[PDB]
RNA sequence: GGUACUGCCUGAUAGGGUGCUUGCGAGUGCCCCGGGAGGUCUCGUAGACCAUG
RNA sequence: GCGCAAGACGGACCAGAGCGAAAGCAUUUGCCAAGAAUGUUUUCAUUAAUCAAGAACGAAAGUCGGAGGUUCGAAGACGAUCAGAUACCGUCGUAGUUCCGACCAUAAACGAUGCCGACCGGCGAUGCGGCGGCGUUAUUCCCAUGACCCGCCGGGCAGCUUCCGGGAAACCAAAGUCUUUGGGUUCCGGGGGGAGUAUGGUUGCAAAGCUGAAACUUAAAGGAAUUGACGGAAGGGCACCACC
């Protein structure tokens, strides 16, 4: 059910981990990135709006997607980590580190770790207001 | 309902003759239903590959954008597209007490390929230096800038894509620029941080065949 | 009563500085005043280091580090306790805290 | 507060500028 | 401090003080005599020389002007006068 | 796997109510591995602790 | 003639980059050959950061 | 993931650094004219300091015309919180934010410190030009020149330090050289309110700007610092009438 490769060589997928403070995506694709293998989101696994982001959501999501892909013949994963970017947080959400750890537990091989958060040269104005968002 | 993953097929992306290691990997493409040719949908991909993976001895932070063009029947022919530095390296260089210097050139190679070449350099702290900061006056900076421009322009303009990428792999160009500008100011880390592609020549099979082997 | 000689901001001999957007807040603050904290850490944190180190296809693969420049408006800092108030004389000392052991 | 009673004063003054017009 | 001869400064210090702040205003520049090696001719040149000065017959360029001092071309000897 | 643990030092007492004791763990397998660990109830130096999950690490309550 | 050393890269046993030894800090060693034996190198060690009254 | 388009904005580098009369001013490259400091055994020979009248520039918002509309976004519309929120939070979103052309002349336009000049303790730093000086480097020797390195000089932005002296004190090398009271000059305050309101005059398309009272009212209003008490501030600390 997948590529034909010997025991020594590992098939590389590429993993996009998207961690906001809202919810996390663990999304695995081809090397090209033009074909998605599998996509599991932090809020699909657990039901609540509060739990969408939390490290547990990423745990579940990652275990599941890494399972489904361990099915289809991808042992190794190149990882491109993401924070929401743009005008907003460059800091990665809480779910990412826990998700990566999680699908590392699942028996998957890890490729090169890259950090891509879209980073402006210079941005359009931020979503708040002069005095900021107060609360 | 119906498994989309049984209509998929596996192909092999292999790099050009430029580097050492050939097979970069596998690519997954849905089979031809006759309404859509799978050879065509597979024709436009960019592949982000670390230099350490293509050639065994080199640094990890150099990434190459490689484009598929022709498919050989489970063999994908890839031609050079772009080059860039890993974000991490880029940030690792930039610091708060040094002047940064940047420039870029748009050069047509001898085979017609059109490239935007970017260059990044830094004022280096001298070895016995007591003064906290290393800063280049604006005129010095303009000078260095001009010389970078000159150098890489001269390097690419004379040669075709082949030799160009061959110079890009170890990055001869960087050490070149460092060396030459030592009179103006002791530049520190100097790279081609990015390579872009503007205009490719009209596609020809033979050229690519030569490039692969 | 004038509180700081420097008025909280680094501005001297120039009329106006470019305003910037708070990391946490979005509250507009001039770059001179803005509390800046630079962050160099590892992408994956403490335990998952030893964890992932074993799952690699590469040998002696060093973990990438995340670099983030942070700006905090005066309020947010005192909230996050990145900065806390100190005594009248002790204020005068601009020497940074001893994180170097 | 100052800013607001300055404002209120301008409201009142505009209103007085209306109630007394040069036609009166 | 509290005792100084403003009348008899040490010559060194006076070399140190700015040209106008000296006990007497003393120009810091001198007329120098330049000689190009390949020719016999002697030429009087102001220490800090604007423009550009020439040896007439040889078309020799003696010195380039700079911010502080004119800088003579290489190998050309010079002597401060008096 | 179940493992054994040796107590190298007593550091401090973690807790809201100050319940747990933060204790430093050597491995009884003669390995030089050193992991910080939380233990409930009284602990003095030299005791041996039974670890059901032996790769886990200590966090601050 | 006497007498030292010597990781890799560049461009000299100089200059400029950059390393491994135990996580860190010390030590120690790392040009070539032949032969010889002796081996879990030694000493220290926080390295801890996810309303109304 | 690949391309395309539009308009905004120039991150990190960026600093108690620079430049400008002040507003203000950071992508590359060229063109156009300015400008301080420095260097000078150049030239003119008092041409100079400050300024009623009068003139030039003047953030943001605002107003008229035009173009343009990505982001953000007053008004408005919902959704929440709430006893009540026409508010803080959130989704949508007009004017505006952007460019060109005409108005407006106001900011906590702040160093809350007019300008020119003279004198008065140190000390390290920095920016710019100059001068001098072993030694490193741009590979091996000669001069240039650049990068560090050690000083000196003149402007600058600042800093630290001090029984210089001030000062109501906070603090200030100017806010010092003040009853031992006089270097030159402009603006300007006279308890608090009433009020920067009324009126007239004047400028503007409009919003407003500049000039600007009185009747009356009132024993304080205020500035520094000092002990308290409090804080929904940050720290420590204890107690089985706190918990584990
Ligand atoms: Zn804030």
């Amino acid at each position: 059910l997948g590529p034909q490769v010997a025991e020594g060589e590992n098939v590389f997928g590429v993993c996009h981990i998207f961690a906001s403070f809202n919810d996390t995506f663990v999304h695995v694709t081809d090397l090209s990135g033009k074909e998605t293998i599998c996509r599991v989101t932090g809020g699909m696994k657990v039901k609540a709006d509060r739990d969408e982001s939390s490290p547990y959501a990423a745990m579940l999501a990652a275990q599941d997607v890494a399972q489904r892909c361990k099915e289809l013949g991808i042992t190794a994963l190149h990882i491109k980590l993401r924070a929401t970017g743009g005008n907003r947080t460059k800091t990665p959400g809480p779910g990412a580190q826990s998700a990566l750890r999680a699908l590392a537990r699942s028996g998957m091989k890890i490729g090169r770790i890259e950090d891509v958060t879209p980073i402006p040269s210079d941005s359009t104005r931020r979503k708040g207001g002069r005095r900021g968002r107060r609360l | 309902v119906v498994d989309p993953f049984s209509k998929k097929d596996w192909y092999d992306v292999k790099a050009p003759a430029m580097f050492n290691i050939r097979n970069i990997g596998k690519t997954l493409v849905t089979r031809t239903q006759g309404t859509k040719i799978a050879s065509d949908g597979l024709k436009g991909r960019v592949f982000e590959v670390s230099l350490a993976d293509l050639q065994n001895d080199e640094v990890a932070f150099r990434k190459f954008k490689l484009i598929t063009e022709d498919v050989q029947g489970k063999n994908c022919l890839t031609n050079f597209h772009g080059m860039d530095l890993t974000r991490d390296k880029m940030c690792s260089m930039v610091k708060k007490w040094q002047t940064m210097i940047e420039a870029h050139v748009d050069v047509k190679t001898t085979d017609g390929y059109l490239l935007r070449l970017f260059c990044v350099g830094f004022t280096k702290k001298r070895n016995n230096q007591i003064r906290k900061t290393s800063y280049a006056q604006h005129q010095q900076v303009r000078q260095i800038r001009k010389k970078m421009m000159e150098i890489m322009t001269r390097e690419v303009q004379t040669n075709d894509l082949k030799e160009v990428v061959n110079k890009l792999i170890p990055d001869s160009i960087g050490k070149d620029i460092e060396k030459a500008c030592q009179s103006i100011y002791p530049l520190h880390d100097v790279f081609v941080r990015k390579v872009k592609m503007l205009k490719k020549p009209k596609f020809e099979l033979g050229k690519l065949m030569e490039l692969h082997g | 009563t004038k509180k700081r000689r420097n008025n909280g901001r680094a501005k001297k001999g120039r009329g106006h500085v470019q305003p910037i957007r708070c990391t946490n807040c979005a509250r507009c603050v001039p770059k001179d005043k803005a509390i800046k904290k630079f962050v160099i850490r590892n992408i994956v944190e403490a335990a998952a280091v030893r964890d992932i180190s074993e799952a690699s296809v590469f040998d002696a693969y060093v973990l990438p580090k995340l670099y983030v420049k942070l700006h905090y408006c005066v309020s947010c800092a005192i909230h996050s306790k990145v900065v806390r108030n100190r005594s009248r004389e002790a204020r005068k000392d601009r020497t940074p805290p001893p994180r170097f052991r | 507060r100052a800013k607001w009673r300055k404002k209120r004063m301008r409201r009142l003054k505009r209103k007085r500028r209306k109630m007394r017009q040069r036609s009166k | 401090p509290l005792a100084k001869d403003l009348l008899h400064p040490s010559p060194e210090e006076e070399k140190r003080k700015h040209k106008k702040k000296r006990l007497v205003q003393s120009p810091n520049s001198y007329f120098m005599d330049v000689k190009c090696p390949g020719c016999y001719k002697i030429t009087t040149v102001f220490s800090h020389a604007q423009t550009v000065v020439l040896c007439v017959g040889c078309s020799t360029v003696l010195c380039q002007p700079t911010g502080g001092k004119a800088r003579l071309t290489e190998g050309c000897s010079f002597r401060r006068k008096q | 796997p179940i493992k054994l643990a040796r107590v190298t030092k007593v550091l401090g007492r973690t807790g809201s109510q100050g319940q747990c004791t933060q204790v430093r763990v050597e491995f009884m397998d003669d390995t030089s591995r050193s992991i910080i660990r939380n233990v409930k109830g009284p602990v003095r130096e030299g005791d041996v602790l039974t670890l059901l999950e032996s790769e886990r690490e200590a966090r601050r309550l």
